[PDB]
RNA sequence: AGGGGAUCGAAGAUGAUCAGAUACCGUCGUAGUCUUAACCAUAAACUAUGCCGACUAGGGAUCGGGUGGUGUUUUUCUUAUGACCCACUCGGCACCUUACGAGAAAUCAAAGUCUUUGGGUUCUGGGGGGAGUAUGGUCGCAAGGCUGAAACUUAAAGGAAUUG
């Protein structure tokens, strides 16, 4: 079956801005995508998204920037403890410097510099570095 | 030695051992 | 295809030439034929794709014999579009 | 005992290329040596090992000598040459000659905040030759350089002050560590950030600029 | 940005369209690769002659660009075209290669036949290959005249032209000497068919 | 590819399960869980052991080198086991008697 | 097995290179032109190479050669690729009719020219290879 | 040892266990796929009779027919001697009938 | 990258290729610089001033060089009727 | 356990050869082979490539489906089927080049999207041997299978390629 769909789109985002891609076309596409990629716009990993209502399920072309290096899925959803972000982040992006974790929370989906920031975690999605 | 045959010597040499085992009921 | 494709706004080309499922959107390409049978003077609603030996609204004129794709319409028959 | 092939060879004689990140903002091939030596006086220059190397033949073999050179300084340069010759004198010369043209600057970063000169990779990067990965993985400052004694010398000779590594993969094989962790370090200047986000002009090369004074007569 | 001048002249495409310049490529057809208006049944692809000229001229733009005129290495191999090059040559004061490359002359410093270019020109990157496959180590552009068939790896500003080969090989490179003339050299005017000669260029009875 | 193993939130008992019984090829979490130390092995999974000389042997030794190593059969007090004892150093056994 | 050695043919060929004139067909004197000018130390290998120079020599009466192309022989062509025997009329003109162009071959003229010469064909696609 | 080639018995690719063919010369089973199948369009009479027939022959023109030998060699068979000829490793790629 | 207070270290602040953005390193021999002239009214091309672009050795190996340096080209105004927004 | 047994044909006889050779070859030729009713349950059962899932590159072909061509020919006058050509398409089976991607490499467009490490899942392996043995189950008419040890032993066993 076609699991994570959030992860089978990155997959693809990871693919296009491999080869220098100006676009891709991502099938599922969900809130979670979206709010996922949402994310990537508010920093500037992505340009415009155009999400397609096929009558239906979704659909997204993403326009990349050439920007994004890996768009990464973390893959069971890890329960994080605020703390325990410092050692996903480390153990995931190049440097304290710069870099994104993307994760779900009570919040919403937010990143883990947004969400040191309010104080509160949640699960893991992924990540861009 | 050619392991099929490395293989069939362990063959006989448990169906005699099967013959010795069973001499003592 | 390479590169830039500008994917929201196909050539029309590529949208007919594509699956009838893999394009951006699901249309399907199968149309209600409205059949004229040489008997009577009215007109039968005939999807292009049957599945059915299609009589008329009462005659056993027998319209359109269901093939895989669409359907050989039985003998010198009239056909409008939709 | 100078005379350059290639116009970059005249140009850097005439004086017009300054040194060195011209050369390498127009990624200009720089298949003469002469070049390197004028532009970068310090290039120290590091035999890391010498294999003997023998091809068999109709009667006895022929040891050749692979001597592996780490070439640099502590700027953020540096260079790394293999060369197989009979001789093992010629063979660290022809090594060192081309450590020299391979030579490769590095993107060095912090740690986390700036504050004063930065002197660790910006990034993880990663190498990969034959079945070595380095991987290095800024530190954090002062905490030394953590390194097989190879890829220590490699970057003693970068000026990366502190790197943790893991060489993973035969790292015992020395040519492959170094050329994996010349990789690792080639991918610097080649990994982006959001510091490059920024976009420059696209400046006129000195090949395209100082024509004339190129080429000959 | 552009003089909305240059828009291809009447009789030029009656020169480009009589050397069948667009009745080529043939069935084979790559994916690049849009230089298609239009296919004609069995054997035949039609080339859009309007996406040729501009690069034409484009090319033209950038072998302009080159200060240095004596450098813009011009290559042939396959024999068509040979003659052509020459007279490109002759014209734009641009070193070139007729026949065969000698690999190692982008590269390797010793040879005798050690160029340096700072643009190359090519007509098959089927054939002359090699040059520009041998062009990727040194940082050079790779001006081509491709078909529809050939591959376009390492190349940049490939012109769609049709390598059957004898006349539109010759014709295409007069076409780029003339807009390289007209861009910076003696003729000021797009207009005139001037002399020069198209038929200047072109393969001669062996 | 999925990469053979789970990879569920859940798993975790297809994954503490499967570490249990894959470790069990692994030489030395081996020896320690079945007690061939102390099971076998002369020593009783000891250090040492004292043991009385009973007699003062010469081996023959493997190839590449050729020497007799002047040893000592042993019989370990403790288990009762008979061991093969070497002798460091010029002659020694002489002092070992 | 008279095949002439490396330096025989090697200078031989920088011989001919730089010294197209002075060197008269026959043998005798060629030989004697070389002596003068290249400064050989043997006699038969001096010999030996008038040899070859003159076979390069009676070669150079029945055409040019590959490696043997040198000034007077490039200017030998050139005048040639310069005023070609072609051409009378254009060439290349509409000299029978305004050419047979193709069905999509003239759409593509009506694009992007207004008005220009054509002759239709039918554009018969034939049967079998 | 790895893969000399990517067919190495060729026919057989999305078909399990094919059937086989006994070879000519050893009767040698190979699967008739790895079989090597030259065919042998000899003339029923030898090139160095033939005008003898012919002239002792009753009629003209004639069947004068060829036997259709299609042969198979179990590929060792075939190297001694036949068509099989042992390539180099960067000319085995080559599917191209030779001669011709 | 910016020390204190600005001061930039790191030199070679490289050539980001202009399809991809994708950044052109110290050794990619590969990578080129396209320089297009400028044109004028009547002839002319105007000496001395062009319209730069940088291309990668990943799009340039490819063969997707081309088409992008059309693409570059054509949004930038050296070119009309060559790459089309659709295909 | 039945039926049949043509030829080959484990066993055997037997004719040569070689220092010898119950080994090829030679000649014959039960068991089988073939089949039917039971079992067995392993094979280089090998694509030595688990299954599903997505996405990356072109080339041309290749076939089983399907579209369009005032295309060609069939010719029984328009034909209409058929059969091609050409372009593109869902499904199948495999090649070429560069690899910028993988890979120890051979090579691989999957064995790619992996130290820039996380789509889902099942299984297997942890130096070589000892050993697929000992034992114990368990299954089998049995052969044997499945399951599966250590003590002891040893510095290499490999793999791929390079030159000889
Ligand atoms: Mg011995
Ligand atoms: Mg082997
Ligand atoms: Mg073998
Ligand atoms: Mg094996
Ligand atoms: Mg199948
Ligand atoms: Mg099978
Ligand atoms: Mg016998
Ligand atoms: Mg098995
Ligand atoms: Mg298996
Ligand atoms: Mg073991
Ligand atoms: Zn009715
Ligand atoms: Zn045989």
């Amino acid at each position: 079956t076609r699991t994570s769909v959030l992860a089978d789109a990155l997959n693809a985002i990871n693919n296009a801005e491999k080869t220098g891609k100006r676009q891709v076309l991502i099938r599922p596409s969900s809130k979670v995508i979206i709010k996922f990629l949402q994310v990537m716009q508010k920093h500037g990993y992505i340009g415009e998204f155009e999400y397609i209502d096929d009558h239906r399920s979704g659909k997204i072309v993403v326009q990349l920037n050439g920007r994004l290096n890996k768009c990464g899925v973390i893959s069971p959803r890890f329960n994080v403890k605020i703390a325990d972000v410092e050692k996903w982040t480390a153990n995931l992006l190049p440097a304290r410097q710069f870099g994104y974790v993307i994760l779900t929370t009570s919040a919403g989906i937010m990143d883990h510099e947004e969400a040191h920031r309010k104080h509160v975690s949640g699960k893991i999605l992924g990540f861009v570095y | 030695m050619r392991a099929k045959w490395r293989k069939k010597r362990t063959r006989r040499l448990k169906r005699k051992r099967r013959k010795v085992r069973a001499r003592s009921k | 295809m390479v590169l830039v494709q500008d994917l929201l706004h196909p050539t029309a080309a590529s949208e007919a030439r594509k699956h009838k499922l893999k394009t951006l959107v699901q249309s399907p390409r199968s149309h209600f034929l409205d059949v004229k049978c040489p008997g009577c003077l009215n007109i039968t609603t005939v999807f292009s794709h049957a599945q059915t030996a299609v009589t008329c609204e009462s005659c056993s004129t027998v319209l359109c014999t269901p093939t895989g794709g669409k359907a050989k319409l039985s003998e010198g028959t009239s056909f409008r579009r939709k | 005992g100078w005379v350059p092939v290639t116009k970059l060879g005249r140009l850097v004689k005439a004086g017009k290329i300054s040194s060195i990140e011209e050369i390498f903002l127009h990624s200009l091939p720089v298949k003469e040596f002469q070049i390197i030596d004028q532009l970068l006086p310090n290039l120290k220059d590091e035999v890391m090992n010498i294999k003997p190397v023998q091809k068999q033949t109709r009667a006895g073999q022929r040891t050749r000598f692979k001597a592996v050179v780490v070439v640099g300084d502590s700027n953020g340069h540096v260079g790394l040459g293999i060369k197989t010759a009979k001789e093992v004198a010629g063979a660290i010369r022809a090594g060192i000659i081309i450590a020299k043209l391979s030579v490769i600057p590095i993107r060095r970063g912090y740690w986390g905040t700036n504050l004063g000169q930065p002197h660790s990779l910006a990034t993880k990067t990663s190498g990969k030759c034959g079945s070595v990965s380095v991987r290095l993985i800024p530190a954090p400052r002062g905490s030394g350089i953590v390194a097989s004694p190879a890829v220590k010398k490699l970057m003693q000779l970068a000026g990366v002050e502190d790197v943790y590594t893991s060489s993973t993969g035969s790292t015992r094989t020395l040519e492959n560590t170094l050329k994996a962790a010349f990789v690792a370090i080639g991918n610097t200047y080649g990994f982006l950030t959001p510091n490059l986000w920024e976009v420059q002009a696209l400046t006129p090369s000195p090949m395209d600029v100082y024509a004339d004074y190129a080429t000959a007569s | 940005s552009l003089p909305s001048t240059f828009d291809l002249t009447s009789e030029d495409a009656q020169l480009l369209l009589a050397a069948r310049v667009h009745l080529g490529a043939k069935n084979v057809q790559v994916h690049q690769e849009p230089y298609v208006y239009k296919a004609r049944p069995d054997g035949v692809n039609v080339i859009n002659v309007g996406k040729t000229w501009e690069k034409i001229v484009l090319a033209a733009r950038i072998i302009a660009a080159i200060p240095n005129p004596e450098d813009v290495v011009a290559i042939s191999s396959r024999t068509y075209g040979q003659r052509a090059v020459l007279k490109y040559a002759a014209h734009t004061g641009a070193t070139p290669i007729a026949g065969r490359f000698t690999p190692g002359s982008f590269t390797n410093y010793i040879t005798r036949s050690f160029k340096e270019p700072r643009l190359v020109i090519v007509t098959d990157p089927r054939s002359d290959a090699q040059a520009i496959k041998e062009s990727s180590y040194v940082n050079i552009p790779v001006i081509a005249l491709t078909d529809l068939d050939s591959p376009s790896e390492y190349v940049d500003v490939a012109i769609p032209c049709n390598n059957r080969g004898k006349h539109s090989i010759g014709l295409i490179w007069y076409l780029l000497a003339r807009e390289v003339l007209r861009l910076r050299g003696a003729l000021p005017d797009r207009t005139q068919p001037w002399a020069i000669m198209p038929d200047l260029y072109f393969y001669r009875n062996p | 590819m999925g990469k053979g193993k789970p990879r569920g939130l859940n798993s975790a008992r297809k994954l503490r399960v499967h570490r249990r019984n894959n470790r069990w090829a692994e030489t030395t979490y081996k020896k320690r869980l079945l007690g061939t130390a102390f099971k076998s092995s002369p020593f009783g999974g000891s250090s040492h052991a004292k043991g009385i000389v009973l007699e003062k042997i010469g081996i023959e030794s493997k190839q590449p080198n050729s020497a007799i190593r002047k040893c000592v059969r042993v019989q370990l007090i403790k288990n009762g086991k008979k061991v093969t004892a070497f002798v460091p150093n010029d002659g020694c056994l002489n002092f070992v008697d | 097995g008279r095949v002439r050695t490396k330096t025989v043919k090697r200078a031989s060929k920088a011989l001919i290179e730089k010294y197209y004139p002075k060197l008269t067909m026959d043998f005798q004197t060629n030989k004697r032109l070389c002596d003068e000018i290249a400064t050989i130390q043997s006699k038969r290998l001096r010999n030996k190479i008038a040899g070859y120079t003159t076979h390069l020599m009676k070669r150079i009466q029945k055409g040019p050669v590959r490696g043997i192309s040198f000034k007077l022989q490039e200017e030998e062509r050139e005048r040639k690729d310069q005023y070609v025997p072609d051409v009378s009329a254009l060439d290349l003109s509409h000299s029978n009719d305004v050419l047979n162009v193709d069905t999509q071959t003239a759409e593509l003229v009506n694009s992007l020219g207004l008005k220009l010469p054509l002759s239709v064909s039918s554009v018969s696609a034939v049967r079998d290879r | 040892m790895p893969k000399k080639r990517a067919s190495n018995g060729r026919n057989k690719k999305g078909r399990g266990h094919v059937k086989p063919v006994r070879c000519v010369n050893c009767s040698r089973s190979v699967p008739k796929d790895k079989a090597i199948k030259r065919m042998a369009i000899r003339n029923i009479v030898e090139a160095a009779a033939i005008r003898d027939l012919s002239e002792a022959s009753v009629y003209a023109e004639y069947a004068l027919p060829k036997t259709y030998n299609k042969l198979h060699y179990c590929i060792s068979c075939a190297i001694h001697a036949r068509i099989v000829r042992v390539r180099s490793r960067t000319d085995r790629r080559i599917r191209a009938p030779p001669q011709r | 990258m910016e020390n204190d207070k600005g001061q930039l270290v790191e030199l070679y602040v490289p050539r980001k290729c202009s399809a991809t953005n994708r950044i052109i390193k110290a050794k990619d021999h590969s990578s080129v610089q396209i320089n297009i002239a400028q044109v004028d009214e009547e002839g002319r091309a105007i000496p001395g001033e062009y319209v730069t672009y940088a291309l990668s050795g990943y799009i340039r190996a490819r063969g997707e060089a081309d088409d992008s340096l059309n693409r570059l080209a054509q949004q930038d105004g050296l070119l009309k009727n060559v790459w089309s927004y659709s295909r």
